[PDB]
């Protein structure tokens, strides 16, 4: 007939033998508020442009770096609905972690577990993949990790990468200026910068959210403590 | 055929004969190669990761060889996102078998119960297709060590040497032709292992963070199955890397 | 979406789209035949599709269902030598066999299967986003009577009794040529009934008979398959008397 | 054209658009201006105010019956704002979600738990091929025994996001524009403050200043263990108080 | 071990409080410390370390004592050994710019750091160090050795990689390049340059570098001086924060554009507040006294702000070359205006209207007559400069040697055929 029917369908086949779908996913993220995350290996930042102006969020129970368990955090792009069904899913999913082991869950059996679900979507029909691309942050077992988990329900791994708006600029800045192992003070820094630099429009008072995971754990920061930061590199 | 009468798997085929499998199996040739060889006190299995990327955060050594039992392994040539359902499957198949059967699983076995799930999506349910071949490696006691291939479609076949990913055609003729029957040893496998890899994938250099390489090898009589860490994946490369420095100018 | 895309639409054909298209698959890849014997009722396939590196006992085109019932096929579709419908169908078929006794026991009948599985595909038609299967296969068996019996169904699901029917390589092609070399006296004699199922497979001979696989199979008894090594005693003497017919 | 591409299924069934965001979902914020409720919600410390148009074309109406203001949990209140199709399906679903969870935690919601909750509702309506995504916003009012008041608002898919101000209708570009205004230049709030600020912003935005008997106006007031709609006795003081008070 | 703490921030106030003696026998421990022993922790304390030594160096109150301690700096970065000890390097350059540790131990340090560079580490960390090659031989005036060094590097590798940091190393190659009097070899280096920037990546000294670079020659060469002024004040609020003798030279430049395009207007603004106050020193004077000087008319004014200023205006090539460009082009103009008239005019009345003394119009005048840039001959004989009429008709003298030569061409090919006859 012509190619509409087929390739767009996740009730049977793309033509093309790798699914238009998941590309289409990846533009819905870049349609969203521009996140990155970058490993130190000293801990592990999050950061994201958070729209206050004026202060019009509360950031007294709701956020963008928002805690999953003890010491995992996520932050996102891309659509809203998705994501939330995805969080409350990824929590439920991470107590019963907890409750067995005894230990909160960490970044890379996690992001294989999740992926197991968001597969899910991709292969059933009238349903559409969940379209967040997720950057998961946790410190758990000694050592720092950061994993980005993409909108096909695959996982992959990566000590630094960007998503949002102009995406392709960030991940470029990331491999330039990141260097293994860094402090985690340094590598807020670079995380500011590599959102400044498709943020549109610029920072006012504070118009970012910051959260870091370390040794102590994963904790969303304050607008204050997040405005301390800003003034070393903008 | 002048159109489709697919556009959904509730619905089928204007000739009854499945287009969509045929794609599927481009879509192996898209994705990176993988192989498997015979030894004779192992069975190895050699894949092409995702992930070229230097940034990589290595916690995981496998994200497309997932050793599933502790008899069996596999590997995945296609989409990634589609093995994450698949594998958490096999683990429970493979277990499941040794329930009720305690014996070292065969290859047979296990591929069989997972072409069921893979012909009923492409009959009915509405689930799209799968478009990864995935490649099956295990001992037994009653016939060695054996090498499965397991098609999108529900499709199976023993062999002793197959290969698919980066032109099928090529590769699995190209795999035959260097493998040797009863000549064989772990280490020399495995050297041979990332020289036809490199031929059959356009890159002439080849690295860890390229590849990802897994033995199953018996000791003791049973068998470990583990997918190697890629300071000892690198020891294999260099092995092989004289030989592909001379063929070059 | 279009009306004629759907998989409801009763056509102007009179029949419905997804029956009537797997029904012209029963040509090409494997071929199956199948003559009834006094003693043995023998069904004979070539092309396991084996480059003879391959195992040829994961490849089963040639598997007994029931210990007196046992059945060869062939098809036509995308992607050669494809074990995995075929395999779908043994598997639902040979289970049903094994509860079928142990409900009702001794070994099951060749015209009940043959019954169970014509109207398996045939259920499909009703049910929800199912085509029917496109196999036709050669049900070969003895009955607990011992009375031989040789069905054949098709991708409707429609069944019928024949003494000898041949399908695969063009169906139609097979089934006239069968019809030659049948007699009466080919069934009373258990060195003939061997190579009557030879005798169609030859006319798309391909690589030896050690390609071409027979079993026979007797009254209540296990499938016998006879070596690959043994098919070729038959084929080097009768290839002969084959060339002069066509 | 429009947002999205028609090719494909995206209106048959519910599989994305090239945009990556449903076809039915950018369309759903359409809906809104479908509707012409135009909404501003302003947060006090004492109170959460919420004030709407309550569209009441005639007198022939009864204004009590007629209502946009709604009681979603035991204090807890909610407004509708957009196609009224969707509104009342969407706060009769935020009830039985609220009356389950009351129960399950054992004490009054959280303004930001409930929003939480009914945008994962709506994210399955989105999914499903049979359903599309809603078409309108619930605007919660409530007072975190914590925090204090909060207004939360959530999109037509399911988005979203924390609020501490906020506006939504036909035009709410301009309405969270003359209330930004305000959050920036922070009154101290007290039951006269907030309400008097909500009722400005939104009055300068549509340029004609409302009825005594065609608005409603809807708070959570610390003085109140229930959700209480102001009415036209309450409304009436506030509105001759706003031509004066500047 | 030491990184702001003990040995090495002891030596920091030994420096400020007391004198260079007191630092010496510090020093020695700092030295012996950083040879196979480091804080390998990238935790803080490392990039604290090279960071104290790089305050220490470049402090300073320069001495020989201190150039040896300087030496130490690339066993100190051998040690970290690791991913981590490119992002320091970055950092530390711009340290030692701005104040030396010493002029001479330090471009030998780097011509050392090179060879270790390409070998064990990242090319991150070698861009960012030829960099600082480059930097320090230009001074130097050794612009010879700066370009050969940066040209070396980039023919070695371009082959798919291009960074923020190989950028760096090309700016520095084509202010070399300006500072010569040839946009060619700079031009085509500018392009490679500006291409990775577009994006931000990039700390604010690398973006000042990119811009002040793009400025000098979209200036004076190109000519375009919309486009020159634009860049530079980019340049200078980038210049102004890591550094301090570079964002004196920005700010200078800023009014050079302006200065050539000989508007007033422009000039007055740019000297005033935006943050220029601070590096604005006596060249901002000099730069302004030119200004006034063009627009004037006045070739006697501009002499006389060169003599003055001069050690400042020399010390950057880049400025004195274009001061120069600047002082030619004048001298030009301003003659035309007296001299007109043709015939003989006395040395003298031309003298005194066009604002010159009378020792400079002789010389200038004599320069000129060489150069023909009036088409004049000047009389020392009779103290007089006559400038050439129109003379009759060449005309007819250029047919007949054109003619001439033509024919001279043919006869030796018309005498070789001739031979056969006898």
């Amino acid at each position: 007939m012509a190619e509409r029917g087929y390739s767009f369908s996740l009730t049977t086949f793309s033509p093309s033998g790798k699914l238009v779908q998941i590309e289409y996913a990846l533009a819905a993220v870049a349609g969203g508020a521009p996140s990155v995350g970058i490993k130190a290996a000293n801990g592990v930042v999050l950061a994201t442009e958070k729209k206050q102006k004026s202060i019009l969020y509360d950031e007294r129970s709701v956020h963008k770096v928002e805690p999953i368990t003890k010491h995992i955090g996520l932050v996102y792009s891309g659509m809203g609905p998705d994501y939330r069904v995805l969080v409350h899913r990824a929590r439920k999913l991470a107590q019963q972690y907890y409750l067995v082991y005894q230990e909160p869950i960490p970044t890379a059996q996690l992001v294989q577990r999740v992926a197991s679900v968001m597969q899910e979507y991709t292969q059933s029909g009238g349903v559409r993949p969940f379209g967040v691309s997720l950057l998961i942050c946790g410190w758990n077992e000694g050592r720092p990790y950061l994993f980005q988990s993409d909108p096909s329900g695959a996982y992959f791994a990566w000590k630094a990468t960007a998503m949002g708006k102009n995406y392709v600029n960030g991940k470029t800045f990331l491999e330039k200026r990141y260097n293994e192992d860094l402090e985690l003070e340094d590598a807020i820094h670079t995380a500011i910068l590599t959102l400044k630099e498709s943020f549109e429009g610029q920072m006012t008072e504070d118009n970012i959210e910051v959260g870091i995971c370390n040794e102590a754990g994963f904790r969303r920061l304050t607008p204050t403590e997040v405005r301390d930061y800003l003034a070393a590199i903008a | 055929m002048s159109r489709r009468y697919d556009s959904r798997t509730t619905i089928f085929s204007p000739e009854g004969r499945l287009y969509q499998v045929e794609y599927a199996m481009e879509a192996i040739g898209h994705a990176g190669t993988c192989l498997g060889i015979l030894a004779n006190d192992g069975v190895l299995l050699a894949a092409e990761r995702r992930n070229i990327h230097k940034l990589l955060d290595e916690v995981f050594f496998s994200e497309k060889i997932y050793k599933l039992n502790e008899d069996m392994a596999c590997s995945v040539a296609g989409i990634t996102s589609d093995a994450n359902v698949l594998t958490n499957e096999l683990r429970l198949i493979a277990q499941r078998y040794l329930l009720q059967y305690q014996e070292p699983i065969p290859c047979e076995q296990l591929v069989t119960a997972l072409c069921d799930i893979k012909q009923a999506y492409t009959q009915f349910g509405g689930k799209r297709p799968f478009g990864v071949s995935l490649l099956y490696i295990g001992w037994d006691k009653h016939y060695g060590f054996q090498l499965y291939q397991s098609d999108p479609s529900g499709n199976y076949g023993g062999w002793k040497a197959t290969c698919i990913g980066n032109n099928s055609a090529a590769a699995v003729s190209m795999l035959k032709q260097d493998y040797k029957e009863g000549e064989m040893t772990l280490k020399s496998a495995l050297a041979l292992a990332v020289k036809v890899l490199n031929k059959t994938m356009d890159v002439s250099k080849l690295s860890a963070e390229k590849v990802e390489i897994a033995t199953l090898t018996r000791e003791n009589g049973k068998t470990v199955i583990r997918v190697l860490k890629q300071k000892e994946v690198e020891q294999l490369i260099k092995k092989h890397e004289e030989e592909e420095a001379k063929a070059e100018r | 979406m279009s009306y004629d895309r759907a998989i409801t639409v009763f056509s102007p054909d009179g029949h419905l789209f997804q029956v009537e298209y797997a029904q012209e698959a029963v040509k090409k890849g494997s071929t199956a035949v199948g003559v009834r014997g006094r003693d043995i009722v023998v069904l004979g396939v070539e092309k396991k599709s084996v480059a003879k590196l391959q195992d040829e006992r994961t490849v089963r085109k040639i598997c007994a269902l029931d210990d007196n019932v046992c059945m060869a096929f062939a098809v036509v579709a995308s992607v050669s030598g494809l074990t995995a419908d075929a395999r779908i169908v043994i598997n639902r078929a040979r289970v049903e066999c094994q509860s079928h006794r142990l409900t009702v026991g001794d070994p099951v009948t060749v015209e009940y299967i043959t019954r169970y599985i014509a109207s398996l595909k045939q259920r499909y038609t009703q049910s929800n986003g199912r085509r029917p299967f496109g196999i036709s296969a050669l049900i070969v068996g003895f009955d607990f009577d011992g009375t031989p019996r040789l069905y054949q169904t098709d991708p409707s699901g429609t069944y019928h009794a024949w003494k000898a029917n041949a399908i695969g390589r063009g169906a139609k092609s097979v089934r006239e040529f069968l019809e030659k070399n049948y007699t009466d006296d080919a069934i009373e004699t258990d060195d003939l009934t061997i190579k009557l199922v030879i005798k169609a497979l030859l006319e798309v001979v391909q690589s030896g008979g050690k390609n071409i696989e027979l079993a026979v199979m007797r009254r209540d008894q296990p499938l016998k398959i006879l070596s690959p090594e043994e098919i070729e005693k038959y084929v080097a003497e009768i290839e002969k008397e084959k060339e002069e017919n066509e | 054209m429009s947002r999205g591409s028609s090719a494909g299924f995206d209106r048959h069934i519910t599989i994305f658009s090239p945009e990556g965001r449903l076809y039915q979902v950018e369309y759903a914020f359409k809906a809104i201006n479908q509707g012409g409720l135009t909404s501003v919600a302003v947060r006090g410390k004492d109170c959460a105010v919420i004030v709407t148009q309550k569209k009441v074309p005639d007198k022939l109406l009864d204004s009590s019956t007629v209502t946009h203001l709604f009681k979603i949990t035991e204090n807890i209140g909610c407004v509708m704002t957009g196609m009224t199709a969707d509104s009342r399906s969407q706060v009769q679903r935020a009830r039985y979600e609220a009356a389950n969870w009351k129960y399950k935690y054992g004490y009054e919601i959280p303004v930001d738990m409930l929003c939480k909750r009914i945008a994962d509702i709506s994210q399955v309506y989105t999914q499903n091929a049979e359903m599309r995504p809603l078409g309108c916003c619930m605007i919660l009012i409530g007072i975190d025994e914590e925090q204090g008041p909060q207004v939360y608002k959530c999109d037509p898919a399911g988005y979203y996001c924390g609020f501490k101000a906020t506006a939504a209708g036909v035009k709410q570009t301009e309405s969270t524009s003359f209330l930004e205004k305000k959050v920036k230049k922070k009154f101290d709030w007290t039951f006269e403050q907030t309400v008097e600020t909500a009722i400005t912003c939104l009055s300068t935005v549509l340029s004609i200043d409302f009825k005594p008997s065609e608005i409603e106006v809807g708070v959570v007031t610390v003085e109140n263990p229930k959700f209480r709609i102001l009415t036209e006795a309450e409304i009436d003081a506030h509105l001759v108080a706003l031509a004066e008070r500047d | 071990m030491a990184a702001a703490a003990v040995v090495e921030f002891q030596r920091a106030q030994s420096l400020l409080s007391t004198d260079r003696e007191a630092s010496i026998d510090i020093l020695h421990s700092i030295v012996k410390r950083d040879i196979q022993e480091n804080d390998e922790e990238a935790v803080q304390v490392k990039e604290q370390s090279i960071l104290e030594l790089g305050s220490l160096l470049a402090k300073t109150g320069q001495a020989a004592e201190l150039g040896g301690l300087l030496k130490y700096v690339r066993p100190f970065l051998n040690s970290i050994s690791k991913a981590k000890a490119a992002r320091l390097v970055r950092s530390l350059l711009d340290l030692f710019l701005d104040m030396e540790a010493a002029t001479g131990q330090e471009v030998e340090l780097c011509l050392e750091c090179i060879e270790w560079a390409k070998s064990e580490k990242r090319t991150f960390l070698r861009q960012a160090l030829e960099a600082r090659l480059v930097s320090l031989y230009f001074d130097t005036k050794r612009y010879q050795e700066a370009l050969h060094l940066g040209s070396q590097l980039l023919r070695e590798l371009k082959k798919m990689d291009d960074k923020a940091l190989l950028v760096e190393v090309q700016l520095l190659e084509s202010k070399t390049y300006h500072a010569l009097s040839n946009l060619p070899k700079a031009r085509a280096a500018l392009t490679s340059a500006r291409t990775t920037a577009n994006a931000i990546y990039c700390p604010p000294k690398l973006q000042a570098t990119l811009d002040m670079q793009s400025g000098i020659i979209h200036a004076a060469e190109e000519k375009d001086w919309k486009t020159a002024y634009s860049y530079f004040y980019e340049a200078f609020e980038g210049y102004d924060s890591i550094d301090s003798p570079k964002a004196i030279t920005s700010l200078k430049y800023m009014l050079l554009c302006k200065i050539m395009l000989n508007t007033p207007e422009d000039v007055q603004a740019l000297v005033s507040g935006k943050l220029a106050l601070r590096y604005a020193g006596r060249q901002t004077e000099a730069l302004k006294c030119v200004a006034q000087a063009s627009k004037n008319r006045s070739l006697a004014d501009f002499e006389k702000a060169l003599t003055d200023y001069r050690a400042e205006l020399r010390d950057d090539p880049i400025i004195s070359t274009h001061l120069a460009k600047l002082y030619d082009n004048l001298l030009e103009q301003n003659l035309i205006r007296v001299i007109e008239p043709f015939s003989r005019v006395q040395i003298e009345h031309i003298s005194s209207l066009i604002k010159l003394s009378k020792a400079d119009v002789e010389r200038k005048l004599s320069q000129m007559i060489l150069d023909k840039k009036f088409h004049g001959i000047l009389d020392q004989g009779e103290g007089v400069l006559i400038i050439f009429d129109e003379p009759p008709v060449d005309k007819t003298y250029e047919a007949a040697l054109e003619t001439i030569q033509n024919m001279s061409k043919v006869v030796d090919s018309l005498y070789n055929k001739a031979k056969k006859l006898t």
